[PDB]
């Protein structure tokens, strides 16, 4: 008989937003004994204060 | 001024009074040279508070 494929909803685990949350969110990477970090960025935005 | 402040109280080595008085004129002037007191000290944007 006929069935159907499992389909799925994942997502990340947090998804952080408003206005100025960027250190508020940055502050649960602290918590978390975070100690060592990569930053991956553009070439503008590494010379515009991003 | 370290000559008057003997002639007027009695109480110190002119000597003294001298570097007490050059202390009080190029020290407190070369801590506090650049520090601001008058305008906006600081500013935040992603907080909002000036």
């Amino acid at each position: 008989k006929r069935a159907e494929n499992m389909l799925w909803h994942k997502l990340p685990k947090s998804i952080y937003f408003r206005r100025g949350s960027l250190p508020i969110a940055l502050d649960e990477v602290i918590t978390d004994g975070h100690k060592r970090a990569l930053i991956v960025t553009d070439r503008f935005l590494f010379n515009n204060g991003y | 001024l370290a000559k008057m402040a003997v002639a007027e109280s009695g109480m110190g080595i002119v000597e003294d009074k001298v570097i007490k008085n050059h202390f009080a004129s190029e020290y407190i002037y070369n801590a506090y040279k650049d520090e601001k007191t008058c305008g906006v000290l600081s500013e935040d944007d992603t907080f909002g508070t000036i």
